[PDB]
């Protein structure tokens, strides 16, 4: 019973002094009720635009809505590093609220290719009853990678999890980490263990493993 | 104007709890309040809202029949409180207020949100509090040879997420990556640390962990050497 | 899916030359198309990335302000506008296309690629 | 709202209210209206048709219609409110009986205090979260039913006691109401005008107007079912057919923030149009049978 509003683009990469356009698409008629937040990690959103067309006090004139129909759209005018944060889009037309999924807007900078390194588990883990075992991922761009797990040249699904850390400050790159988990028992029946790192940066796979 | 919330904390699966959210600058009885939930890496969730003088209420469809928002005029306060709470539920909470009509233009209808307050994190989870593990990260013999080699730390079974790593007590701070905590299907929290080091036999240093975990009394160094 | 690379040659240094790349077979609209680059005596090295169109495009390090690439949907080519080239950029000049949508780097077809030399 | 347009509207609306009934009420005697509330025939059957099958007729059409539950209570609400004054209206403007028609509108008013709350509360289960009992406005239902009640009794007695100035009054109260009429067309004309095109559901509309039809078409036929005259069964029918909407106006207003009422706020007005348009269109055809049957 709510109505869905699709915010298209999901990442956006920009630099400071560019142009940055946002669109929201309401599944039905929402009239002139939708509004523009921006939140940063870690805080409250911040209201800027009410009314998909009127500028909030105290928000600088950057930022301006339009209406047309069903489509709503945010555009910023000259990008600024204040400006680097997550966008949602709501209405507020119909009883149940619904927000946009959300968009994040990034640093654009060159591409740089993942460094892939492989550990193999500790001694005091197996002894503890579990292998645990992880790939690295350092100082690569854009974010969109992908990390696949071989054992025995045999992929594996639902065993694994991953986490990515923030923009850094400086060099404005990502760091990846993907963590294996495996009792005692599977880990020493198996005999090869191989991580499968692909990217945009990258020609070919990279692939680095140990033995057992 | 001032929104302040409280109430948050651990609760069981199935319990209950109430949050509260404490306006200053203006009168609830005569405002519209709303909650809004931001689970832990997605994004805005409504909850609920309240209009006292109107006697209006509304719920969102997953947390109908089991939330019930309620005000107080003589404490000039808003209420929460949730029921049967599931896992899904984790979030932080966030208390709002709808934008003020304004009757010398009767015309516009002024639609967002004027005023959000610091919010209050709920965590439904029926786990108990353990200190962490310390598990090192030898580098390889043969990792990336030359002028970069790359150790770590890993850190897992650790219940509550608030937990602190650093690299030779702040000595060292160039090239740390600590990856945000993830949540195991045991329902407990695992972290991982990681630093470059130039590769020169390892620095020709010693090199120890740090791991503080506040919730409990743990403090383990533990020092990262080559296999 | 096949790929081919238009233009190349001996050019004077400094000078500009436009390479296009024209995809049968199959719609490229919602895909990624990128280039890579085969220095002699080394391996191939990335240079840009043409996304879908408002994802925008990405370049490499060493081919910044220059190597702009664009995209043609609607003639499915997307063409790499090289200037100011150098006697560095002597390789051989491949192109890819991205197989997941959601920009992995999974190029499954890779292009026969054309001679460029910037000799004196 | 509380601008002085939306006062001036509601006293011109009150005036021209006072001298239609006024006008009206030459054709009314007390002899029949005493008879009429002696031996109640189509009182009652109004009263069933009015809080017995209308009420549910609006909840089965919120339930095949898929409406949201702002507008499924709307249309509840339409379907639970007193005839209004319209309907007598419609009831002379074709050939029926009119001391029946003003003992149906009084009865239906006066039953409504004790009988909306009932219905509201049955009814609005499921698609309402908290207590509309409160929020019936039983203040302006009794100040409608006096302002109701007192023009009937002036022209009555001005009819029964002296004739001589009642074709004066007659020409005075047809020249006040035009006066009237213009003034509020134009001031509901600019407040539309001035005012968002606020959307509304084609459900809605399509809702609104089935809605009367069906009404009148009920009315209609259980009138048909007990052996009744003609006359009777056309002012039964318009009396069903014809519903107040400033009461569910009213009710939606105060129950609801103006953030949430966005989507309603021109059904009154449309509603009001839909049961003019086809109540008019019903005339036409009796009359046209008549004459050229
Ligand atoms: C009785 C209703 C209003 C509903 C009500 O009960 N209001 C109570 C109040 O205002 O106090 C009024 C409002 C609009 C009025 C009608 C029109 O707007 C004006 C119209 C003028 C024609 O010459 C004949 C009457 C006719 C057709 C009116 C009949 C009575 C109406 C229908
Ligand atoms: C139902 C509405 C207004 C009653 C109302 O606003 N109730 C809400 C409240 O008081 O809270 C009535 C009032 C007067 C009526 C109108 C005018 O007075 C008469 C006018 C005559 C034209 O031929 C067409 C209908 C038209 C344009 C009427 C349409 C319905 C009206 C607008
Ligand atoms: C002069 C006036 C009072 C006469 C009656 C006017 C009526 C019939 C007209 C005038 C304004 C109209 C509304 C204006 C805009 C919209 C939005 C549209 O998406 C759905 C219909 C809706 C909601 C209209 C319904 C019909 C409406 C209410
Ligand atoms: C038909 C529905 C929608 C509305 C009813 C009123 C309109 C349409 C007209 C159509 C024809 C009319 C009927 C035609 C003939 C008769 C028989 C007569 O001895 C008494 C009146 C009576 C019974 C009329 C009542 C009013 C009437 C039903
Ligand atoms: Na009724
Ligand atoms: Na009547």
């Amino acid at each position: 019973s709510d109505i869905q509003m699709t915010q298209s683009p999901s990442s956006l990469s920009a630099s400071v002094g560019d142009r940055v356009t946002i669109t929201c698409r309401a599944s039905q008629s929402v009239s002139s009720a939708v509004a523009w937040y921006q939140q940063k990690p870690g805080k409250a959103p911040k209201l800027l635009i009410y009314s998909a067309s009127s500028l909030y006090s105290g928000v600088p004139s950057r930022f301006s809505g339009s209406r047309s129909g069903t489509d709503f759209t945010l555009t910023i005018s000259s990008l600024q590093p204040e400006d680097f944060a997550t966008y949602y889009c709501q209405q507020s037309y119909w009883s149940p609220i619904t927000f946009g999924q959300g968009t994040k807007v990034e640093i654009k900078r060159t591409v740089a290719a993942p460094s892939v390194f492989i550990f193999p588990p500790s001694d005091s883990q197996l002894k503890s009853g579990t292998a645990s075992v992880v790939c690295l991922l350092n100082n690569f761009y854009p974010r969109e990678a992908k990390v696949q797990w071989k054992v025995d040249n045999a992929l594996q699904s639902g065993n694994s999890q991953e986490s990515v850390t923030e923009q850094d400050s400086k060099d404005s790159t990502y760091s990846l980490s993907s963590t294996l988990t495996l009792s005692k028992a599977d880990y020493e029946k198996h005999k090869v263990y191989a991580c499968e790192v692909t990217h945009q940066g990258l020609s070919s796979p990279v692939t680095k493993s140990f033995n057992r | 104007v001032q929104l302040v919330e409280s109430g948050g904390g651990l609760v069981q699966p199935g319990g209950s709890l109430r949050l509260s959210c404490a306006a200053s600058g203006f009168n609830v009885s005569y405002s519209s309040i709303h909650w809004v939930r931001q689970a832990p890496g997605k994004g805005l969730e409504w909850v609920a809202s309240i209009s006292s003088s109107y006697g209006y209420t509304s719920y969102a469809d997953s947390v109908k029949g089991r939330f019930t928002i309620s005000a107080d005029t003589s404490k000039n306060t808003a209420y929460l409180q949730m029921n049967s709470l599931r896992a899904e539920d984790t979030a932080v909470y966030y208390c709002a207020r709808y934008m003020k009509q304004q009757s010398q233009m009767w015309y516009q209808r002024y639609w967002g949100f004027d005023y959000w307050g610091q919010g209050t994190l709920v965590t439904v989870s029926s786990a108990s509090t353990k200190g962490p593990s310390v598990f090192p990260l030898a580098p390889s013999s043969k990792s990336t040879s030359g002028g970069t080699a790359a150790l770590g730390c890993l850190v897992k079974d650790y219940f509550p997420e608030p937990v602190t790593v650093s690299w030779n007590s702040g000595a060292l701070t160039s090239g740390v990556h600590t990856f945000p905590a993830v949540l195991q299907s045991s329902g407990l929290y695992s972290l991982s640390s990681v630093v470059t080091v130039p590769s020169s036999s390892l620095g020709t240093q010693t090199y120890i962990c740090n791991v503080n975990h506040k919730p409990s009394n743990t403090k383990v160094d533990k020092k990262v050497e080559p296999k | 899916v096949q790929l081919q690379e238009s233009g190349g040659g001996l050019v004077q240094p400094g000078g500009s030359l436009r390479l296009s790349c024209a995809a049968s077979g199959r719609t490229i609209s919602r895909y990624a198309m990128s280039w890579f680059r085969q220095a002699p005596g080394k391996e191939r090295e990335f240079v840009a990335v043409a996304r879908r169109s408002g994802d925008g495009a990405f370049y490499a390090d060493s081919v910044q302000g220059r190597f702009t690439v664009s995209r043609d949907d609607a003639k499915n080519t997307v063409y790499l506008q090289m200037n100011s080239l150098k006697p560095e950029d002597t390789a051989v000049y491949y192109c890819a296309i991205d197989s997941d949508t959601f920009y992995s780097g999974s190029y499954d077809y890779w292009g026969q690629g054309t001679q460029v030399t910037v000799s004196s | 709202g509380k601008r002085p347009t939306d006062l001036a509207l509601s006293v011109i609306l009150v005036f021209m209210l006072f001298f239609i009934m006024l006008s009206l009420g030459c054709t009314m005697e007390f002899s029949k209206i005493k008879a009429h509330l002696w031996k109640p025939k189509g009182l009652a059957i109004a009263l069933v048709a009015q809080y017995g099958i209308m009420p549910l007729t609006a909840f089965v059409l919120g339930k095949v219609f898929r409406l949201k539950n702002i507008e499924a209570l709307a249309i509840l609400v339409c379907g639970c409110s007193p005839g209004g004054n319209l309907s007598n209206v419609f009831s002379l403007a074709m050939k029926g009986d009119m001391n029946l028609s003003i003992v149906m509108t009084t009865c239906s008013t006066f039953c409504a205090l004790g009988m909306m709350p009932l219905l509201l509360y049955i009814y609005s289960r499921g698609i309402y979260d908290g207590d509309l009992k409160d929020k019936v406005p039983y203040k302006g239902i009794v100040i409608s039913l006096v302002l109701v009640l007192i023009p009937c009794t002036i022209g009555i007695v001005l009819k029964s006691k002296r004739p001589q100035y009642m074709r004066y009054v007659i020409k005075g109260g047809m020249i006040i109401i035009l006066l009237c009429s213009v003034a509020v067309t134009v001031l509901s004309a600019i407040n539309v005008g001035k005012s968002i095109m606020f959307a509304m559901t084609p459900l809605l509309i399509a809702t609104s107007s089935l809605m009367p039809f069906i009404g009148f078409l009920l009315g209609y036929v259980l009138s048909a079912l007990f052996c009744l005259n003609g006359r009777c069964r056309r002012t039964v029918s318009m009396e069903t057919g014809c519903q107040n909407v400033q009461l569910c106006s009213t009710i939606l207003n105060v129950a609801f923030p103006p953030e949430v009422i966005g989507p309603l706020f021109f059904f009154p007005l449309l509603y009001m149009i839909f049961q003019l348009g086809e109540g008019l269109l019903l005339i036409a055809i009796f009359w046209c049978y008549e004459k050229f049957k």
